[PDB]
């Protein structure tokens, strides 16, 4: 069941005396005329303070239990009252999921690591809040479903615990021989102070236009007139981002697809202009035996862009693809094609055995294996001078200790995986200084009308 | 004077107001401290400039 508070859950925001002074405050209060649960018990939330009333000439309500997990592995508070007196306690517990002669206390079964102890009809209201490691408790004491009236709640306790709280419960005395739960929100109120300094009335500056007027004037009696109280501002929904086309899509279908690629020693470099780049055609293109991005995210490619992108091409052997990578060594990544150590593109390679290999040999794909000095990052060399290994001049003729540096793959169809010709296309990304350059396409947010928002 | 945190200057005088038994100091309209309670003896004293 649910019930309606009327004007309930007002507490003194702090010390400091005070008299007749319609004083205005901003704090966490229980709004007037609220929807308070009814109970005749389970784990509730906390989320921001709690109002809590109860009624009974006997004492069935015997304290609460607080915390995040209400068990071990994290700390919690426990506030109890046997027929003797209150027992605050802070340990790590093990709480019964339903915790509750005159013999009693099946509440918990563990009291480890205690970091705080303490020992020593009717309507009993309480306000519990928890700010900056302090757990504040206000309470009242007014004797006769709730009724209707005003009664401000006076501070009781202050505990410098540090505990986190997300949940709480209640404790009841069984049979062997009614309570409510509100929540608190940040409101602004206008409290009327007596001449002795007690709060006798209040106004919930956030209810009906009358209360907002009382709040604006800082009073409990408004005289006839007309008062400006606030403002009305329509609200905008969604954010429509308009922009221009970009048609010219990445001419990627001209580099991946040409009838012939170039050999490794003299690779082809086709540089991309300023357009829109669609990688959805390559990502869903083919088997792609190897596809490793290093700098940019392969799954979010459509969200970044840079000034200029570069696309290289060559044809390397099978077991040498593992040398097209930042920081490798071998006959391929030292004399023919070296990648810098701050690479930012994406290397991709797929099998091309049935296209670039013919029977009886295919001697049209070369690779240089003799160079006097290792290659610096991103340099291309097309020299064909005789590499001279010994000490005798040879003036440019093949023979002894003077070898020709260009040799050709013997590509044939009856090879094992690791010697079949593979095609490679290495992309590189770069942002020097240009503000608006080649960039990926997005979604043209439709344009709406007769609706303000953004 | 310094009253457990309240730092100020002025003449202190015996009061005849009555706080509630959890209130430490009193304030005026326009928000200036004008009364305190002595922590040890628990009596209210006015603070005039
Ligand atoms: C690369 O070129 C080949 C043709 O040499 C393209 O293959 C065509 O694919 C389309 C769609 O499946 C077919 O309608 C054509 O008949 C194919 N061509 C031939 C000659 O059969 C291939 O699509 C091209 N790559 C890209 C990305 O466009
Ligand atoms: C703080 O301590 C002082 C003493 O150090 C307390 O003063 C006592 O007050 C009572 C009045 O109830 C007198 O009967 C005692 O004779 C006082 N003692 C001395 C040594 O003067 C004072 O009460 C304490 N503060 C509080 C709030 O109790
Ligand atoms: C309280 O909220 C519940 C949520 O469904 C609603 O059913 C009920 O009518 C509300 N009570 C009041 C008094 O508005
Ligand atoms: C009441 O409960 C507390 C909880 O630990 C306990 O310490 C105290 O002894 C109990 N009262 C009596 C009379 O045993
Ligand atoms: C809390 O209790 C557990 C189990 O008793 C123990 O392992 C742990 O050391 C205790 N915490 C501290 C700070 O000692
Ligand atoms: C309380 O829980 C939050 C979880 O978001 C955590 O970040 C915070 O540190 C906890 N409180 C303390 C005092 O550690
Ligand atoms: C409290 O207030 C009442 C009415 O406002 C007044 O008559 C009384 O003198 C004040 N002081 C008390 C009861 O000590």
């Amino acid at each position: 069941s649910y019930t309606n508070s009327f004007t309930r859950g007002v507490y003194y925001p702090d010390k400091v005396f005070r008299s007749s002074v319609l004083h205005s405050t901003q704090d966490l209060f229980l709004p007037f005329f609220s929807n308070v649960t009814w109970f005749h018990n389970p784990a509730l939330p906390f989320n921001d303070g709690v109002y809590f009333a109860s009624t009974e000439k006997s004492n069935i309500i015997r304290g609460w239990i607080f915390g995040t997990t209400l068990d071990s592995k994290t700390q919690s508070l426990l506030i109890v009252n046997n027929a003797t007196n209150v027992v605050i306690k802070v340990c790590e517990f093990q709480f019964c999921n339903d915790p509750f002669m005159e013999s009693e206390f099946r509440v918990y079964s563990s009291a480890n690591n205690c970091t705080f102890e303490y020992v020593s009809k009717n309507l009993r209201e309480f306000v519990f809040k928890n700010i900056d490691g302090y757990f504040k408790i206000y309470s009242k004491h007014t004797p006769i479903d709730l009724p209707q009236g005003f009664s401000a709640l006076e501070p009781l306790v202050d505990l410098p615990i540090g505990i986190n709280i997300t949940r709480f419960q209640t404790l009841l005395a069984l049979h062997r021989s009614a309570y409510y739960v509100g929540y608190l929100q940040p409101r602004t109120f206008l409290l009327k102070y007596n001449e002795n300094g007690t709060i006798t009335d209040a106004v919930d500056c956030a209810l009906d236009p009358l209360s907002e007027t009382k709040c604006t004037l800082k009073s409990f009696t408004v005289e006839k007139g007309i008062y400006q109280t606030s403002n009305f501002r329509v609200q905008p929904t969604e954010s429509i981002v308009r922009f221009p086309n970009i048609t010219n899509l990445c001419p990627f279908h001209e580099v991946f697809n040409a009838t012939t690629f170039a050999s490794v020693y003299a690779w082809n470099r086709k540089r991309i202009s300023n357009c829109v780049a669609d990688y959805s055609v390559i990502y869903n293109f083919a088997p792609f035996f190897a596809f490793k991005c290093y700098g940019v995210s392969p799954t979010k490619l459509n969200d970044l862009c840079f000034t200029n992108v570069y696309a290289d091409s060559f044809v390397i052997r099978g077991n040498e693809v593992s040398q097209i990578a930042p920081g490798q060594t071998g006959n391929i990544a030292d004399y023919n094609y070296k990648l810098p150590d701050d690479f930012t593109g994406c290397v991709i390679a797929w099998n091309s055995n049935k296209l670039d290999s013919k029977p009886s040999g295919n001697y049209n794909y070369l690779y240089r294996l003799f160079r006097k000095s290792k290659l610096k990052p991103f340099e291309r060399d097309i020299s064909t001078e005789i590499y001279q290994a010994g000490n005798k001049p040879c003036n440019g003729v093949a023979g002894s200790n003077c070898y020709s540096p260009l040799q050709s793959y013997g590509f044939r169809p009856t090879y094992g995986v690791g010697h079949q010709p593979y095609r490679v296309v290495v992309l590189s990304f770069e942002l020097l200084h240009a503000p608006a350059t080649v960039c990926g396409p997005k979604k043209s947010t439709n344009l709406v009308k007769n609706k303000c928002v953004n | 004077f310094n009253f457990n945190g309240l730092t100020g200057t002025g003449v202190l005088t015996e009061s005849n107001k009555k706080f509630l038994p959890f209130q430490q100091f009193g304030r005026d309209i326009a928000d200036t401290t004008d009364a305190v309670r002595d922590p040890q003896t628990l009596e209210i004293l006015d603070i005039t400039p």
